[PDB]
């Protein structure tokens, strides 16, 4: 049947729920985000200079007995911002537990 | 909950300039269709209809709009929560598969003022927290309420003048749903301070895929929203209020 995802909302402009990437499932915070079609979490990988890296979530392949390498780059334009990095294959989890 | 298998995804390496530094959440998981996903990755709802992961083929958002309630607000995979909206559901047809995008009929100030007076695009858009139009029109819309502009297309009321602010109301699919000034008004603070943001911005968004009106989180607050990949279409009914 349907599966609900509880969401948490910091002050009425960011609304984000938790989901699983991997086998164990490693959890994140996502916006569900109606406007865009690419799912991203930050790399464990991720460049010293990416300092929201420093203070988010990193995703380790190596822990994930599901992963499936890709590694193609991929780059990413926002209205408020942009990303980039590579992509990878896994089970996604929602919610994350 | 659901595991969808052999979901393709971004491993961020790189996020330059600031958006993301004190963001709350660790990434975005994109639900609109697969014309705008960048490198054709079948997104992550795709696979799960593929996967015959949920019987209807919908997702529906509750957005709470009292920063601090509890629970925040709740995505509904599969199917629609009757806890979160009062009345019946009114559906509109998505108009361009990409976005989510509707025609809005009209937009109006209560005091008179009409903008997109004969019809235009919009999208649904979760991921805006504000509604979007442009520009000039929303500055015509921000001087008819008595909002003075902020930085980047945002406004400024003063806190003491929301309750006597003219209500605004969307026409779609021949219906309207208003808007209360306490609807499309934020509280913000920083530094123990508390100021009351417009909750519509100006932004021009460029041909091919613009001009777009952005119905966010302001509106998706006020009125829960189903979205429908089996019929192509968008649903509102009030939310829980
Ligand atoms: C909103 O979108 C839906 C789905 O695209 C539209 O529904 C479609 O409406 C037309 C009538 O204008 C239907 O036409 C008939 O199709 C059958 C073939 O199944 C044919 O035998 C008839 O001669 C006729 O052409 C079409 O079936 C119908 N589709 C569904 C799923 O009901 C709807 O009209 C759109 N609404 C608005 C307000 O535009
Ligand atoms: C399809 C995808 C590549 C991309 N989609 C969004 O930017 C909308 C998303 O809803 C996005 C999600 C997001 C949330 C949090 C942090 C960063 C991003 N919202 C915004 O950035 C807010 C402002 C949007 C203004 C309208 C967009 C105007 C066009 C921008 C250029 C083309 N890029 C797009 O349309
Ligand atoms: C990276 O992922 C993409 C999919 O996101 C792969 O492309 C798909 O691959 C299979 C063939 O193995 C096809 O059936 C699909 O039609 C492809 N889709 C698209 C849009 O290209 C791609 O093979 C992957 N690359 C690597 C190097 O692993
Ligand atoms: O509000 P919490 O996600 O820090």
């Amino acid at each position: 049947g349907p599966i609900p995802e509880v969401l948490k909302n910091y002050m009425d402009a960011q609304y984000y729920g938790e989901i699983g990437i991997g086998t164990p499932p490693q959890c994140f915070t996502v916006v569900f985000d109606t406007g865009s079609s690419n799912l991203w979490v930050p790399s464990i990988h991720c460049k010293l200079l990416d300092i929201a890296c420093w203070i988010h979530h990193k995703y380790n392949s190596d822990k994930s007995s599901t992963y499936v390498k890709n590694g193609t780059s991929f780059d990413i334009h926002y209205g408020s911002g942009s990303l980039s990095g590579y992509l990878s294959q896994d089970t996604v989890s929602v919610p994350c537990q | 909950g659901v595991k969808v298998e052999r979901q393709v995804f971004g491993e961020a390496t790189k996020q330059p300039g600031i958006t993301f530094i004190a963001a709350k959440f660790d990434g975005i998981l994109g639900m609109a269709y697969p014309r705008i996903s960048v490198n054709n990755v079948l997104p992550v709802f795709d696979n799960l209809m593929q996967q015959k992961l949920v019987d209807q083929n919908i997702f529906s958002f509750y957005l709470s709009r009292d920063p601090d309630a509890q629970p925040g607000g709740e995505l509904m995979l599969g199917g629609t929560d009757s806890k979160y909206y009062k009345g019946s559901l009114s559906y509109l047809n998505v108009t361009r598969k990409a976005y989510w995008q509707v025609h809005l009929d009209q937009v109006e100030v209560a005091s008179g003022l009409t903008l997109c007076k004969e019809g235009c695009e919009a999208i649904v858009d979760t991921g805006t927290s504000l509604m979007v139009g442009p520009v000039d029109e929303v500055r015509e819309l921000q001087k008819a309420i008595g909002a003075v502009p902020l930085i980047q297309g945002e406004y400024m009321i003063p806190c003491e003048k929301v309750s006597t602010l003219p209500a605004i109301t969307l026409k779609l699919g021949g219906k309207g749903y208003k808007l209360s000034p306490e609807d499309y008004t934020l509280k913000v603070s920083q530094a123990g301070k508390t100021l009351c943001l417009s909750g519509f911005m100006g932004m021009d968004i460029p041909p091919p895929s613009g001009p777009l009106w952005i119905l966010g989180d302001v509106f998706i607050g006020r009125y829960y929203t189903v979205f429908d990949r089996d019929n192509n279409r968008v649903g509102f009914a009030e939310a829980a209020r």
